[PDB]
């Protein structure tokens, strides 16, 4: 039991660096986000 | 000059609606329209 928990508690703590650190990491997310302002930008930018 | 109001606007024929504001664009001599990203005059120079 203690070892158990102690491994899933050190793993759950390496998920914060994890996602903080490789910066790709939220990158569908992000995906989603910037597909939205590009298409939006690109419409005002059409009427040019 | 009517500021702060939704008016229709001619500029040395320059027409428009809109609200007409007092600015802090940087203009040089040579420059009497504004642009924004669309092609759209954003700022003007009062001829006057």
């Amino acid at each position: 039991q203690k070892l158990i928990a102690n491994q899933f508690n050190s793993a759950i703590g390496k998920i914060q660096d994890s996602l903080s650190s490789t910066p790709s990491a939220l990158g569908k997310l992000q995906d989603v986000v910037n597909h939205n302002a590009q298409a939006l930008n690109t419409l005002v930018k059409q009427l040019s | 000059l009517v500021k702060n109001k939704c008016v229709n606007f001619n500029f040395n024929g320059l027409k428009g609606t809109g609200v007409l504001t007092e600015s802090n664009k940087k203009f040089l001599p040579f420059q009497q329209f504004g642009r924004d990203i669309a092609d759209t005059t954003d700022a003007v120079r009062d001829p006057q």
